[PDB]
């Protein structure tokens, strides 16, 4: 399914819980687990954080976890395939994906139990139309029209998932989620600004899309560091401060 | 002429902000002044020596 509102579909659930975090190997999902950690720790909800590498991993954890909890988070992993059957679980179980891949997998967008994106819908996103890809002599002379209906499922897949590419990175998601709170923090932005720059970093994204994005961030930006308007004389040196720059495109070149 | 021991009294007060004021260290963790504990534990040991970084002094007051 498609999580509407964080606060009271996901958050409010695993608020009293012991919940389990499996986590990707890139620096936009570090710094997409660095924000839930600081928005756990802050409301004594005891977590687990196990890092994991690939499928054969995310199986082997999933193998001696599975009973003792029956909540999950995955983190850019886990929403291009199908979950239900690589891993196998009960029916009690619940999952949360909050991945960048795309496209979403057909099956986990028409399958409102056990797993719930926290993807928020207004990316690009075009997902097809529920019965186009999901199902005596009048017999055949319909189910002929149910071989055309294959036929036509067959082609629409191929149009649908033959390329891939990313949404909006987990660390803005999650720090959407924490200024809902209200309990966000500069500490907390930066490492939003952190998994944004990365994918731009390694060319994951468009331009258009980054400088959208950084126009976002800037009212963030300004909203706390602006409120020192002329007691940024008395304000103490040694507390953070960020900053917005239009610099140079050399790398390190500061070091 | 009369300019010159006027600057240096301005000078010889900027030198002596920055050793009696420089710090390290975080705010997570806690901090350390770096040079008026050196200043104090190499003169109780008779030592009488310090050894200022150049990059501390120009990060400081460029």
């Amino acid at each position: 399914m498609f999580v509407s509102d964080f606060r009271k579909e996901f958050y409010e659930v695993v608020q009293s819980q012991r919940v389990l975090l499996f986590v990707a190997s890139d620096v936009d999902a570090l710094c997409a687990c660095k924000i839930l950690q600081a928005l756990f720790q802050c409301d004594h909800v005891q977590y687990t954080l196990v890092p994991v590498s690939g499928w054969q991993e995310l199986e082997t954890a999933f193998l001696e976890h599975k009973e003792q909890f029956h909540y999950f988070i995955l983190i850019n992993c886990g929403a291009n395939v199908d979950l239900l059957d690589i891993l196998q679980p009960d029916e009690d179980t619940i999952f949360f994906v909050c991945d960048t891949h795309r496209p979403v997998n057909v099956v986990n967008v028409y399958n409102d139990t056990q797993i719930k994106l926290l993807i928020k819908q207004d990316d690009d996103l075009e997902v097809p139309a529920y019965e186009d890809i999901f199902r005596i002599v009048e017999q055949t002379m319909r189910r002929r029209q149910r071989r055309e209906w294959e036929a036509r499922r067959r082609d629409i897949l191929f149009d649908y998932e033959q390329y891939e590419y990313h949404g909006t990175s987990s660390a803005m998601v999650m720090f959407e989620l924490a200024w809902m709170l209200s309990k966000d923090l500069n500490d907390m932005l930066w490492w939003a600004i952190v998994g944004l720059t990365d994918q731009w970093v390694q060319d994951k994204i468009t331009q258009m899309k980054y400088v959208t994005d950084v126009g976002v961030l800037q009212r963030h930006v300004s909203r706390h560091n602006h409120r020192n308007e002329d007691e940024e004389n008395t304000l103490s040196v040694d507390c953070t401060r960020i900053s917005f720059e239009y610099d140079l495109r050399l790398v390190l070149y500061q070091h | 002429a009369d300019e010159g021991q006027a600057r240096k009294s301005q000078l010889q007060r900027r030198f002596k902000e920055f050793l009696r004021q420089y710090r390290v260290g975080t705010d997570r963790t806690g901090f350390t002044f770096k040079y008026r504990d050196e200043l104090k534990r190499h003169y109780n040991l008779g030592e009488y020596w310090i050894e200022v970084e150049m990059e501390d002094l120009a990060s400081f007051d460029e």
